């Protein structure tokens, strides 16, 4: 690890200074070292490391799709023969993206999600854990699809469960998981008709208890509600 | 696309 | 050279297809390779190289500003002391960007300028050459800064007195070079009476030649001229 | 910051 002879708080410091100036890449490496130190990560120290890989995998997903549409319109009928270029760059693009979701996997797999015990934590990581297959189930086409699919699905899965024991409905983790694995189940699973009622259900569940919430609490619950009512007027 | 965080 | 092995058409092909997905890095890493294999640039493998590396330094010069603003405030009265990290961190920005600029010149000087013979070429590649000597003065504090102000003012130099022999008051390069060298006057050579004269007259004998342009011509030229214009309300 | 192209 090139960040092993950094201090953890140092990687944080700077893992910040890097979101300042829209450094994401850095963000990712310095919230990396800060993981393999070993401890545990505080709620801000998640944020940071979520935020930095969203940015990240987030540029490449623009990129992979602006070069898969590339790369299908050179195989329609009537289109010039360009050479391998286009496949080969757009397959450069996905090894990348690839790398970046094994690597996010690889942290919560070592050791983020074992030793996260309070529901806040392990939802937030299963969280990541079903996002990452996602990603990876985005670019998908071989023997292994199904089994990356599943994966997600497991994580999202385990989260769900977790959260609806241990959250009250306008958790905004609870939200945000629930509108990530509708998405889930409208763009990767085939599956509109589960993607419109878990939407549904859970902006329901959450208008039922904002009575319970201060103003900030409410505003954070309404901002991510507002999401899921978005992806349902797209959808219906 | 549809709305992720 | 990691693009040693792909053909130099290839290479052109996939800048074209990293500028369509932004990736600016990628597309600069193309366009080194492109330029390495020892035969002068078209017009429009120009542009393609001169694009990319712009969308490189820029982001890193976009970056470098927001931490040297947090640095300067952390020297000021009353600041807390938070340790060597903001600067550490400027430093690591500051190497990075200095290695681009250095690429840059780099290609320029092996061997693009000196094969350079007509004047399109030779002015283009001599604006460049000013141009990145210009973003290293911008973060030179040492013992080199005037050696590198003088380098960058050369540059332009030479490439003003060849626009002006050869080009026409309307022509792109021309104006675009002299708003560059403009901004050199104000924002690093301490000169901004220098500055606002040169994009006055830059201007004003650009207006007196429009008449013999076509249409798509003259939006060329008017598009430059317009930022000459803003830049002197920006001054006066 | 002043234009440049
Ligand atoms: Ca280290
Ligand atoms: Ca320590
Ligand atoms: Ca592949
Ligand atoms: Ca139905
Ligand atoms: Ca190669
Ligand atoms: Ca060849
Ligand atoms: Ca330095
Ligand atoms: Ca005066
Ligand atoms: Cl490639
Ligand atoms: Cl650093």
């Amino acid at each position: 690890g090139a960040m092993g002879s950094m201090e953890r708080a140092s990687l944080i410091q700077k893992a910040k200074l890097a979101e300042q100036a829209e450094r994401y890449e850095d963000m990712a490496a310095f919230m990396k070292g800060a993981v393999e130190k070993g401890e545990e990560l505080s709620c801000e120290e998640r944020n940071l490391l979520s935020v930095a890989y969203k940015n990240v995998v987030g540029g490449q997903r623009a990129a992979w799709r602006v070069l898969s549409s590339i790369e299908q319109k050179s195989n329609e009928e009537g289109s010039e023969e360009k050479g391998p270029e286009v496949r080969e760059y757009r397959e450069k693009v996905e090894t990348e993206l690839q790398g970046v979701c094994d690597t996010v996997l690889g942290l919560l797999d070592s050791h983020l999600i074992k030793e996260a015990g309070d529901a806040e934590s392990r939802v937030f990581y299963l969280k990541m854990k079903g996002d990452y297959y996602r990603y990876l189930a985005e670019v998908a086409t071989g023997d292994d699809k199904k089994r990356i699919i599943d994966s997600a699905r497991s994580a999202y899965q385990e989260a769900m469960d977790i959260s609806k024991k241990e959250m009250p409905p306008t958790n905004p983790i609870r939200l945000g998981l629930a509108l990530n694995f509708s998405v889930f189940h409208y763009e990767i699973a085939n599956s509109p008709e589960e993607a419109i009622s878990l939407a549904k259900t859970t902006f329901d569940e959450a208008m039922a208890d904002l009575h319970t919430l201060s103003e900030d609490s409410y505003k954070d619950s309404t901002l991510i509600m507002q999401l899921l009512r978005d992806n349902l007027t797209l959808w219906t | 696309f549809p709305a992720t965080v």
